[PDB]
């Protein structure tokens, strides 16, 4: 199954009461497994199998760097702040990652957003970063001119990144390589006079990626077709639905497994 | 600078019968910037044993939470998820359409 | 991480070339640095490998095999400025170096004329000088006779190298390199 | 970029010591290293950035104070004679986090003694060119000897006609043990300066070696019958001869 692990850093200017200047959260999949914030000063787990299993010097030196990267993303902010000729308070993310596929291939990722915009872009098979507008380009100058930067982070999103999620994975094998299959069912309904809909929805299942189409005599709708979200049910599990208004057949692929709800 | 109002939608863990006990979640969603305040309504008034998750980043930039609360579903009693954001000059009130 | 090894010593000649190896056993790595260390001075950065390959800055190239777990730190046409340790360090998965223990790097000078010969000074001290950079100047047996490691000192001007060991403490000019083998032709003046 | 301060210093055990660290390269973490014989760099304590500290792998027996985003500074609470080390600062742009490389402060010799009895400044003595070396290679070697010092605090330079020379020079890169069996061995060192014969023969050349000597400050306490063993400057010379 495709799995994923990527850390992210938010840094807000000038916040209110109670948001902090600066959070940190690490993610497997769609589960977090790690925080940090300007507040508590302190890197913790956020999954019991990380917990377990990460001795406490890992949270201790990771509370450390992330001190070193909250006052790096405070200046980077400012510097930003200043490039634009802005006032008031402001945002900066950064997301790092990586997936291993199904097919034992990889992909990596390393992005940067100003106000919730895409902003920097890395392009790890050119070295080379991809600039939204005049200011970004300013940046992107600088960080191509530190070729071993470059090559660290190529390694990192390839080797380092990889290695830590399929450590990860294995942490947390009884949660993330899991499958609970989905409860699906079809609702016929008379709505509007002469107008029938038909819901195909499904929950109780797990992993949150599933596959719900509706066919029309075994062949794919030409008609338009309604989604919901995959939303969490709250228990672990997620919940989705497909609708159309009408020989019909709900079609659900979910873990290697096809299921029909012929109407 | 762009701003991003939350998606809320309002449901149930499993599928809604009345006398039955349940969850009712508010899942809120796409919103930019990060401070928002949520809280869910039993007939207007605010719940006290409600849980929530962390804020979380997706990696479209905009956050995401979930709050949720054990509630037992009834004819009478209306639901609804009440959410402050930046982008709205009011609190908006979500009800729930009882699945 | 856990280890990282490089030799203790390495010796070869000036004008040649000297490859220091280091291998390195840790848990993740996010980079390899060579630092060049002068004797009683700072170190000071000379190269940095992170993927596979080969870097080169002016007579010294840096290369890397993540497979193999090492690097090595080439020296091309060795001049005695050399002469120094080279430390290796690599940054393990949790960004934190891990220093290998150094290898000190000793350059043999080319001896164009060798004249070797065991001088005596007064102020008394004995001075084996001017033999080839292959003769090993080995310590004393006696507690109260002192013997230093060869030097190599070069008189700019006249474009002139000589290795030196200085002996002092009954003693004698004669007997005092002893306990070394020494060029059967060395001159002992009388 | 990196300035350490002092460059020398003995203590005597029980004695509290604090090591400056300043850079202005704007740099975000700074770091505490000793360095032994036989082993790599070891870190003592380090600073991610302005604001935080933590301990490396050999923190007992100091701490440290990440002052400002500038200074970094090493306390010896209570020294002792296992912290007798070379102690070097150092700095990088940003975290650990990146391939960024460390800058390093000029290093501090430490030496922690239990009393200060046996520290002694050396004696410097000269060793003239021996005549069959003027006559056999038409070159004369000058030898020079700072013998009988504790600690081996250092620094041998020549002096010619008032100049300081570095060609013709070779000094033994460290000093040998002058009673290798006791453990505060006393110390010597041997250095040569090589002239033409020519050289050394013009009687108007003086040549002079110079012993700087790290040892006592002005504040230790002496009650010795001997001279304070204080820093100072033991020289020995020698005019040419025709």
């Amino acid at each position: 199954r495709t799995h994923s692990l990527r850390y992210f850093r938010l840094g807000v200017s000038d916040p209110i009461h109670g948001v902090p200047e600066f959070i940190s959260v690490g993610y497997v999949d769609s589960h977090p497994i790690t925080t940090y914030d300007s507040v508590t000063r302190q890197k913790e787990p956020r999954a019991p199998w990380m917990a377990e299993n990460l001795a406490p010097d890992h949270w201790e030196r990771y509370t450390q760097l992330l001190r070193g990267w909250q006052q790096m993303f405070k200046v980077e902010l400012k510097r930003l702040q200043r490039h634009y000729n802005h006032s008031g308070s402001h945002t900066y993310q950064r997301m790092i990652g990586c997936e291993l596929l199904e097919d034992g291939s990889t992909t990596g990722f390393l992005q940067y957003a100003y106000d919730g915009q895409d902003f920097l872009i890395f392009n790890k098979d050119t070295l080379s970063w991809l600039a939204v507008d005049n200011v970004a380009h300013t940046i992107k100058q600088a960080w191509e001119a530190n070729q071993h930067e470059l090559l660290y982070q190529k390694n990192w999103l390839e080797e380092e990144c990889i290695a830590w999620l399929k450590r990860f994975l294995e942490y947390g094998k009884d949660t993330l390589q899991r499958t609970e299959p989905p409860l699906v069912r079809v609702n016929r309904k008379e709505t509007f006079p002469g107008v029938t809909a038909l819901f195909c929805k499904a929950h109780g299942f797990y992993p949150p990626e599933i596959y719900m189409t509706w066919m029309k005599n075994g062949e794919e709708i030409v008609q338009e077709i309604d989604y919901g979200d995959i939303l969490p049910s709250g228990d672990g599990t997620y919940q989705a639905w497909a609708s159309i208004e009408l020989l019909y057949s709900c079609h659900v692929e979910h873990s290697g497994v096809h299921m029909v709800l012929q109407v | 600078m762009i701003q991003r109002t939350p998606k809320i939608q309002v449901y149930s863990r499993h599928p809604a019968e009345n006398g039955k006990s349940n969850f009712l979640n508010c899942y809120v969603s796409g919103f930019h910037p990060s401070d928002i305040e949520v809280d869910l309504l039993k007939n207007g008034e605010r719940i006290e044993k409600v849980e929530h998750s962390d804020l979380s980043f997706s990696k479209d930039w905009s956050f995401y939470l979930l709050y949720y609360t054990e509630f037992t579903p009834t004819e009478k009693d209306e639901y609804a998820c009440r959410v402050n954001h930046v982008t709205l000059s009011q609190p908006k009130i979500v009800k729930w359409d009882r699945d | 991480g856990q280890n990282i090894d490089q030799p203790t010593e390495m010796t070869a000649t000036e004008g040649a070339i000297v490859q220091i190896n280091c291998t390195y056993q840790t848990s993740g790595f996010n980079g390899l640095f060579w630092y060049q260390q002068h004797a009683g001075e700072a170190p000071t950065f000379l190269s940095y490998n992170v993927l596979d390959g080969l870097e080169e800055k002016g007579r010294f190239s840096s290369f890397l095999s993540r497979s193999k777990g090492y690097s090595y730190l080439l020296l091309k046409e060795l001049q005695m400025k050399d002469s120094a340790s080279y430390l290796c360090a690599v940054k393990d998965s949790n960004y934190q170096l891990i220093w290998g223990a150094g290898t000190k790097l000793i350059i043999k000078p080319d001896i164009q004329n060798p004249d070797p010969a065991v001088y005596q000074l007064r102020d008394s001290v004995c001075l084996f000088t001017d033999f080839d950079s292959q003769t090993n100047v080995s310590q004393s047996k006696d507690s109260d006779v002192y013997i230093t490691d060869k030097c190599v000192l070069d008189m700019r001007s006249m474009d002139f190298k000589s290795n030196s060991a200085v002996a002092w403490s009954d003693f004698a000019c004669a007997n005092a390199f002893n306990n070394s083998i020494i060029p059967e032709d060395t001159f002992f003046p009388s | 970029g990196v300035t350490q301060t002092p460059k020398f210093q003995v203590l005597k055990t029980g004695q509290s010591m604090t090591l400056q660290c300043a850079q202005d390269m704007n740099h975000n973490s700074m770091y505490w290293y000793r360095q032994d014989p036989g082993m790599g760099l070891r870190l003592i304590y380090y600073s991610a950035s302005e604001g935080t500290t933590d301990k490396g792998e050999v923190p007992n027996g100091y701490n440290v104070s990440r002052l400002n985003k500038r200074e970094f500074s090493l306390r010896l609470e209570s020294a002792a004679p296992s912290q007798t080390s070379v102690y070097f600062c150092a700095s990088s742009v940003w975290t650990g986090e990146g391939s960024g490389e460390l800058f390093f402060g000029e290093g501090s010799r430490l030496t922690v003694l239990e009393d200060l009895k046996n520290v002694f400044p050396p004696e410097v003595a000269v060793f003239e060119p021996s005549e069959a070396e003027i006559s056999h290679t038409q070159k004369a070697t000058l030898v020079c000897l700072a013998t009988g010092f504790y600690p081996d605090h250092v620094e041998l330079s020549w002096w010619v006609n008032g100049k300081e020379v570095h060609s013709g020079v070779c000094t033994d890169p460290q000093p040998l043990k002058e009673q290798p069996a006791l453990n505060d061995s006393r110390y010597a060192l041997s250095s040569r300066l090589r002239v033409s014969a020519t050289f050394w023969q013009n009687p108007r050349n003086h040549f002079r070696c110079q012993v700087q000597f790290y040892g006592l400050s002005e504040n230790d306490e002496w009650t010795q019958d001997r001279a304070k063993p204080v820093t100072q400057i033991v020289s020995a010379e020698a005019w040419g001869r025709a």
